[PDB]
């Protein structure tokens, strides 16, 4: 949701000792998949701090209780000798797509909010192909497939969905 | 420009409504003073001496200041 | 578009008249508060954040919802120009 | 235009059926064969016009619904006192307007449910409802056409 | 920009625009609702985008 | 990925340094890097030499010789980067060692004298004038020489014309009229051709038989036999047929002027003018024009050939002498140099004039230095030529491509001594010559057609501005690899063959072959072929040669497509096209967006800010990377570094990319999945619908910077301060105004906010009574100052990214008179892609975003993958640019196959090859399914029912198969993600490169309700905050007039503009709640009465009876 770098004031600066642009970095966190473990974490914050010859990666995020980083190896930034990089990355639990121009969060005044998507679902596809079974042969064979960052489960999802719908048919109740 | 021509409108009438809730014996002297001609406390009032100028002045002005605090008309400076 | 613009366009001798007439009546429908209206009781003007068009929304939409129903009257020279505003300011409360 | 139109396909064996009887049964099976389509050159009638015949306007549509006949297929339906030979789409259009404007008969006294709808075809229809009916009722007639037009189109493939 | 499901009768302009347009017609309504006591005041309300309730 | 190119016509030789037209010239122009010892005296060295030896002999006393020694430049006042931070030109030091002679004792030699400063050209090509990159636009004109044009009104015979440059070089014409009079208008009025032909010994006996005995026109020459009997008399006789008052005995008087020095002369001996003079006619001409003075006796190797050719023209057949005034062998282009050098000699004139007076002011020997020459002249003109010169404007640098096409643009409009703005029609047409010299498409649209043009890719100005083009030789069957860039004129001379002519190595391969004989498309024979075309690339300009299937796009659209590109705003998520013409790298490499490496080496430290190369020569260099810099247009420029750490680099290979540079190629847009079909009228006429998925993944987003400014004016009412004081309402408004005065970095600055605070003094010369009593009641000690603070203009503003102050103790700035200090608050915004925006492909499908749709319901392939944009088809039938439809087909195969393509202009890919890739694609697309364990939707089978009646598939074949045929056409079976139901009919999809367009300032949705007004006229005006009003055009007047919209029209003529009493009454009327006040009168009228009244004409209005009526309401009733 929002980042806060060490000595960076605004999103349009450049970190000495980091090839990356401060806008290429927050663009790199937008590819970070966290898996909260329980409801009591509508939000968590992850820290880091690296120096000298090192390629900051996910693993480098100092661990937290209910949080698992499925993305341990995705790049974050490239650091040379005498390069400092100590940041703060606020993660969140949400739904849909929300422009950073929409949430604009206020941790430390020098922070910069990141646009953020939430769907753990990367793409849904389904293939309804006939299926022969004795009697007749105009038999439908629905078989939806789901891919996912790992934040959640292809299966877990499929369930919440069918529920959300079941819960929705529910409004077809009281006439007027 | 229109927004100002409208302010003299509100200012006029509202100060003029808050002009009546006063003892004209001194109000109408400072009123027209800054108001009518030009703003000199000495040769200010017709007959009565100075100490009765400031008297009703500083008092009327203030009473005039708090009867408006209630009915907030000028507060949001028309200027 | 607008409810019975034809019927309205047909109760006059010129397109450009209906306009004036609805215009003039609308002005007076304001000039004199909003009670000089020729109808009100049941189903008449209405808005929706709450049913409030009943009091002061569109000036002219009214002029057209009245002049359409055969209640109002108008002519080239029907009633003496000055004593008009007189009685009108005399029978309708609002200011 | 896509919705109100017809098709025409491959002409193998000579089919001038209007006359014979055995030129129905034999050609109905051959249709179920690989020679006589449904949009076949049948002057007085193409096998399509025989197989499917419907009683109610609706009837036609459900069929289309069920992948039976497409909107651009030669079918036979029963409209007011007449066995009209047309396509589902053509009958649909009639509705589209008949609906836009509830005077279902009038709607008939102006629409050419025989040719595809083009630019002039419509133009005529617009200038028609204008004169004939009201004006505002004609405002909605356009919007209607706007809708059914922006929709069929996208699926027209 | 095209307004597909729009209706002849209407048209669609951005609020941000409308706001300036009938500005004064708004000021007055502003004073009618409790979102502002008086004009000049209301004027201020509508001077910065961030202060527009 | 993989890159596979197409077709092959062995491109023989690379493109020229795309900026040579600019750099290279300015070079030869001012040779500062080569000692006066070097042998080159053109432009600068020429102008100088030409304007120095000032031999003012006798007019009293003097006879002072002032020569030139060594010109030189050395060290500019400030560096570039600094010349944009502050506001100064990027000049250089320019002096030369001068010495004067005394017809007595002494030849003082006072060297260095910097008489001003001359601007310099960046390594890229542009200049820097006041902080803004400027570029000089190339220009064309009438090549000096002689031409014979069909006589204007007399369909009889034709006239002649002598054309010199400078303009001081007499523009002469010739013409005959048999019954007693012949003509020649040098300055003006006519006179005997022989009248002046005798001024050079040329007698009527040698002239009548040794010039035109083959011409019956010689009888029009012998005519006046009287003057034809006195040598040096016709030198005074004709001298008399002029008109001032002058002495008839001024020996070598004005005949000198038509000799050598300044007037008739062309730049340099050899080709500045003899090429035309000779090639075309005659044989020789020593010195420049008719030049000589060593004997007193004149020689005119000018006037004899002209007649010897006119009489040679108006008769027989020397050849076909008529001259096409628009042939590029007759029209010349003047690079930046000539344009500067010439405006550089106007300066040496104003100087040579101010100096001549000083040769008559000085006492005696203290004169060489400053007592004889001042910089005020040269320094005001040159400056004038860079600051105001019509032929010089802003550096269109929305993107690299742009700043390149500009640099190499050509405009007719210029000096005025060269093509103005009345004419055009025939001069606008594309000529039989522009082939391979100028694009036949690039030119603008509108009132400015053909006048402004851009040249071809291979073209280049040889020696004297006669745009040539790479042409290679062919001996009989044999086809050279050697190239001879040929001029227009010396081109027509041969039988050139086209580039796409079947080859067998070096042998044409067909009895018949298309060649072009002077703009004449002909099918010829091999043995005839003398020259061939290097490649298609040469026919067209640059921008154009960046389009995919050009060959399939109606040239009419090629233009849009070619200019669109220019409007290509540098996306943060830059990306090269799935299909490239070829010039991808060339553009970037040759413009200067990316940072390449000199020679081999490694990598020291790659900092988002700096790159230090590890050359294998022991040394190491840092390379600064302009981070987030502001461009004239506003499109940011940030060189992101690509090379990692301690990487063994390869010479010339890029280190970091530029704005539009992706991997090193030109990225102006974003390859994106398109599915060309109609939608619910969302893409109605030219609209576009989008896949919000494009937003989620910061795709069409761009970084734009704005620069707001303000000054502390030094009024006479009290200095203006820039304090943190907002005298009236809140601190909530001061917040971000952290710093005292200026704003804090990185603070969201929504509109209406305080970017900077300031304070001037309220009333003109007095406070206010009404306001007096009001301020006292709540605290009379109310700071009686005004809040004239600079605020964020309505519309938008991002977040502060850098500020610049300039208080007292000014470093080297140049605060203007009254300017106490200027402040700058640069702001930046991450403009995301939103409705109302415009996109387009290189073919011309220019369209505006009209609907952002949720992934969940827009067109999806069979396997979950949902398209990005939905283009309407109806946009392609008419605009005959099917080209774009090939780009998508080839494009699809580029997707599923995971690879790129290059499709050269004319020799590119063909339907078949593409039809093949599509098949090899159909596998990755369908093969999977067969293996992932799935068959075919109960829908696909349904679409296949329709897909045959349509006739896109062979009846009977297997469903599996049927899809291959279909897919291969470019079509697939898309599902309406809003229903699950299939778009009944196959639809084409695939990858299409689409660029975003730069928003003009007109885009800023404006809006006014009440604003300032001119002092004079009283009609509305905008400024810093309030929007300016709209101009109610006459046509707009008629429309309303036409309508019964009676009042509505008077509204516009008074209230909304011209009624002071009105709007005023009007505004308030509303607020309270009443029908507006019937319109007073317009000032426009009131101004007419008084305006008209200024003229003894009385305009008084009237009534029913002819009785007065007072417009200016009583204010005109005296006292």
């Amino acid at each position: 949701t929002s980042v806060y770098i060490e000595d960076v004031l605004h999103e349009f600066s450049t970190i000495p000792g980091v090839k990356e642009d401060v806008v290429e970095i927050i663009l790199n966190l937008k590819e970070l998949v966290v898996r909260f473990l329980n409801p009591s974490l509508q939000t968590v914050t992850l820290l880091l701090k690296a120096e000298g010859p090192k390629e900051v990666k996910a693993r480098d995020f100092l661990p937290v209780a209910d949080v698992e980083i499925m993305n341990p190896d995705l790049h974050i930034a490239t650091l040379e000798e005498g390069g400092r990089l100590n940041m703060e990355v606020r993660v969140d639990r949400g739904v849909g797509y929300v422009p950073a121009e929409k949430h604009g969060i206020k941790d430390r005044i020098n922070a910069i909010p990141v646009d953020a998507v939430f769907s753990p679902v990367r793409r849904v596809a389904f293939q309804v192909e006939d299926t022969r079974l004795g009697q007749r042969t105009d038999l439908d064979k629905l078989t939806l497939r789901i891919w996912t960052d790992g934040s959640v489960t292809p299966l877990e999802a499929l369930n919440q969905a069918v529920e959300i719908l079941r819960e929705h048919l529910t409004y077809f109740s009281n006439p007027q | 420009s229109p927004v100002d021509a409208a302010t003299q409108s509100l200012l006029s009438e509202e100060l003029e409504k808050a002009l009546s809730k006063l003892s004209e014996r001194e109000a109408m002297v400072l009123k027209l003073r800054k108001g009518l001609i030009d703003g000199e406390e000495v040769g200010a009032f017709f007959g009565v001496t100075r100490e009765r100028i400031r008297q009703i002045e500083n008092k009327a002005l203030r009473k005039l200041k708090y009867h408006e605090s209630r009915t907030r008309k000028l507060r949001d400076f028309l200027d | 578009a607008e409810p019975g613009i034809d019927k309205l366009f047909g109760m006059v001798d010129s397109k450009y008249r209906l306009t004036v007439v609805v215009a003039k009546r609308a002005q007076q429908l304001l000039r004199h508060g909003f009670k000089n209206t020729v109808l009100e009781p049941e189903e008449r003007p209405k808005m929706q954040t709450l049913e409030g068009l009943f009091d002061d929304p569109n000036a002219e939409t009214w002029a057209m919802k009245e002049l359409l129903t055969g209640r109002l009257v108008f002519g080239e020279n029907l009633v003496p120009e000055d004593r008009l505003q007189k009685e009108m300011e005399r029978i309708y409360p609002g200011e | 235009y896509y919705i109100t139109q017809v098709r025409k396909e491959k002409k193998g064996a000579g089919l001038e059926f209007a006359t014979p009887e055995e030129a129905l049964a034999a050609h109905e099976r051959g249709e179920v064969a690989l020679n006589a389509p449904i949009k076949v050159a049948g002057r007085e009638t193409s096998v399509g016009r025989l197989k499917y015949v419907f009683a109610n306007p609706d009837e036609a549509l459900l069929a289309v619904a069920h992948g039976i006949v497409d909107l651009q297929d030669v079918v036979t339906v029963r409209y007011m006192g007449k066995r009209l030979e047309t396509s589902p789409g053509r009958i649909l259009f009639a509705r589209i307007v008949a609906e836009a404007v509830e005077d279902e008969k009038v709607a008939w006294e102006l629409i050419q449910l025989d040719v595809p709808q083009e630019k002039n075809s419509l133009k005529d229809l617009v200038y028609q409802a204008f004169l004939r009916l009201g004006m505002e009722k004609t405002a909605r007639l356009l919007d209607a056409l706007k809708y059914y037009g922006f929709t069929f189109s996208t699926t027209s493939g | 920009v095209v307004g597909p499901q729009l209706k002849l009768h209407q048209c669609g302009l951005p609020k941000r625009m409308a706001l300036e347009l009938f500005k004064p017609f708004l000021l007055k309504k502003m004073e009618e609702k409790g979102i502002a006591p008086n004009v000049k005041a209301a004027r201020r309300m509508l001077e910065r985008q961030r202060d527009i309730k | 990925m993989e890159i596979k190119r197409f077709g092959r016509i062995r491109e023989v030789i690379p493109l020229p340094p795309l900026t040579e037209i600019q750099v290279e010239s300015y070079r030869r122009a001012l040779q500062a890097d080569v000692p006066p010892e070097k042998r080159e005296n053109v432009g600068i060295q020429a102008a100088f030499r030409e304007t120095f030896p000032i031999e003012e002999e006798d007019k009293g006393k003097g006879g002072l010789v002032l020569d030139f020694l060594e010109y030189r430049l050395g060290e500019p006042p400030f560096p570039q980067d600094e010349c944009r931070e502050k506001d100064l030109t990027y000049q250089a030091p320019l002096y030369a060692r001068l010495q004067l002679i005394h017809k007595d004792t002494g030849l003082i030699k006072e060297d260095e004298v910097f008489l001003g400063h001359i601007p310099l050209m960046t390594e890229d090509g542009s200049f820097i004038i006041n902080g803004a990159d400027r570029v000089i636009v190339s220009q064309i004109h009438r090549s000096p020489g002689v031409y014979f044009t069909p006589d204007p009104a007399r369909p009889g015979r034709y006239i002649a014309s002598i054309i010199p440059l400078p303009k001081r070089g007499p523009w002469i014409d010739l013409e005959v009229e048999p019954n007693g009079v012949v003509s020649m208008k040098v300055n003006k009025r006519k006179f005997p051709l022989v009248l002046l032909l005798r001024v050079l010994g040329y007698d009527q006996e040698t002239l009548a038989r040794e010039l035109g005995a083959y011409g019956e026109l010689v009888q029009g020459l012998m005519d006046e036999s009287v003057f034809a009997m006195r040598p040096e008399e016709a030198l005074i006789r004709l001298f008399t047929l002029l008109r001032p008052g002058d002495p008839p005995k001024r020996d070598k008087a004005v005949a000198y002027v038509y000799g050598l020095i300044a007037d008739p002369r062309r730049y340099d001996l050899g080709e500045a003018g003899r090429y035309k003079a000779e090639e075309k006619l005659g044989i020789r001409l020593s010195g420049r024009t008719l030049a000589r003075f060593e004997d007193g006796e004149f020689k005119d190797e000018v006037f004899l050939p002209t007649l010897r050719y006119l009489f040679a023209l108006t008769a027989g057949v020397p050849g076909h002498e008529v001259d096409d005034i628009d042939h590029l062998g007759n029209r010349r282009i003047r690079t930046v140099g000539e344009l500067m050098t010439d405006q550089f000699r106007v300066g040496l004139a104003r100087l040579a004039r101010g100096v001549r007076e000083r040769m008559l002011m000085g006492s005696e020997d203290s004169l060489t230095p400053a007592k004889l020459v001042n910089s005020r002249p040269l320094e005001a003109a040159i400056r004038e030529f860079f600051s105001r010169s019509q032929l010089s404007q802003f550096k269109d640098e929305t993107n690299p491509l742009s700043s390149l096409r500009h640099k190499r643009r050509i405009s007719a409009l210029g000096p005025g001594g060269l093509t103005r703005e009345r004419a055009g029609f025939d001069v606008r047409d594309v000529h039989r010559t522009h082939y391979g010299r100028i694009c036949p498409v690039e030119t603008p649209e509108g009132a400015n057609i053909g006048l402004i043009t851009s040249l071809a890719a291979y073209a280049r100005v040889d020696e004297l501005g006669f745009i040539r083009t790479p042409y290679r030789r062919v001996v009989g069957g044999v086809v050279t690899d050697e190239v001879v860039y040929m001029t227009a004129t010396e081109e027509d001379r041969y039988t050139i063959a086209q580039a796409n002519t079947p080859l067998e190595g070096n042998r044409i391969a067909a009895e018949r072959v298309v060649a072009r004989r002077k703009g004449e498309p002909v099918i010829v024979s091999p043995e005839e072929v003398e020259f061939m075309d290097v490649s298609p690339k040469q026919v067209f300009s640059v921008n154009t040669n960046l389009i995919p299937f050009l060959e399939h796009d109606d040239a009419n659209r090629a233009l849009m497509g070619s200019n669109m590109q220019t409007q290509a705003v540098p996306l943060i998520r830059a990306q090269a096209p799935v299909v490239m013409t070829g010039l991808e790298e060339r553009v970037v490499r040759d413009s200067l967006a990316a940072l390449y490496a000199e020679e081999d080496g490694e990598v020291a430290k790659v900092d988002g800010n700096r790159i230090v190369v590890r050359y294998e020569d022991g040394r190491l260099v840092e390379y600064p990377l302009r981070r987030f810099y502001r461009s004239n247009q506003g499109t940011a420029l940030d060189q992101r570094p690509r090379v990692v750490v301690g990487q063994r680099v390869r010479k010339g290979d890029l280190l970091a990319d530029g704005p539009a540079s992706e991997n090193g190629f030109l990225a102006l847009g974003q390859n994106v999945l398109v599915a060309i079909m109609p939608f619910d009228g969302y893409n109605f006429e030219d609209a576009i619908v989008i896949s919000e998925e494009l937003l989620k993944r910061d795709f069409y987003t761009s970084i734009h910077i704005e620069r707001y400014e303000i000054e502390a004016r030094d009024t006479k009412l009290g200095p203006e301060r820039i304090t943190r004081d907002i005298p009236h309402l809140s601190e909530a408004a001061l917040r971000d105004l952290d710093e005292e005065g200026v704003v804090r970095i990185g603070a969201e600055v929504k509109p209406g906010d305080i970017l900077v605070g300031r304070t001037s003094f309220k009333g003109e010369s007095e406070p206010t009574p009404e306001e007096r009593l009001l301020r006292s009641i709540f605290g009379e000690k109310a700071r009686d100052v005004k809040d004239t603070s600079l605020r964020v203009p309505p519309g938008e503003g991002g977040i502060v990214v850098r500020t610049v102050r300039l208080r007292r103790g000014d470093p080297g700035v140049e605060l203007k008179p009254g300017v106490r200090e200027v402040v700058r608050v640069y702001v930046a915004q991450k403009r995301k892609l939103q409705v109302g925006d415009k996109l387009a492909n290189r073919h011309g499908n220019k369209g505006v975003v009209a609907k952002i749709l949720p992934v969940e319901d827009m067109p999806h392939l069979p396997d979950g993958t949902p398209v990005d944009v939905i283009l309407n088809p109806l946009g392609v039938p008419s605009r005959m640019n099917l080209g774009q439809i090939l780009e998508t087909h080839l494009g699809l195969a580029g997707y599923f196959l995971g690879q790129r393509y290059i499709s050269p202009i004319f020799d590119g890919a063909k339907e078949p090859e593409i039809k093949e890739l599509l098949a090899q694609a159909f596998e990755v697309y369908f093969g999977k399914r067969k293996g992932e364990g799935f068959g075919v939707d109960k829908r696909e089978v349904e679409v296949l029912r329709r897909a045959e009646k349509l006739g896109l598939v062979t009846p009977g074949k297997t469903p599996e198969e049927q899809l291959k045929e279909l897919f291969l056409q470019g079509k697939v079976v898309l599902y309406d993600g809003r229903t699950g139901e299939p778009i009944e009919g196959p639809i084409v999809v695939g990858q299409m490169f689409i660029m975003k367009l730069y928003h003009m300032v007109e885009d800023k949705m404006h809006a006014r309700s009440t604003g300032p007004y001119s002092l004079i006229t009283q009609q509305p005006l905008g400024g810093k905050a309030q929007f300016g009003g709209q101009r109610f055009g006459e046509m707009e007047v008629w429309a309303l007039e036409a309508y019964g919209a009676a009042h509505t029209l008077q509204e516009m003529l008074t209230l909304k503009s011209d009624d002071i009493e009105g709007r005023n009454a009007a505004y308030e009327a509303i607020i309270k709640g009443e029908d507006v006040p019937e319109p007073s009168v317009p000032e426009s009228f009131r101004v007419l009465v008084k305006e008209l009244q200024a003229l003894a004409l009385d305009v008084q209005t009237l009534d029913e009876k002819d009785n007065p009526v007072d417009i200016f309401e009583g204010l005109a009733s005296k006292r």
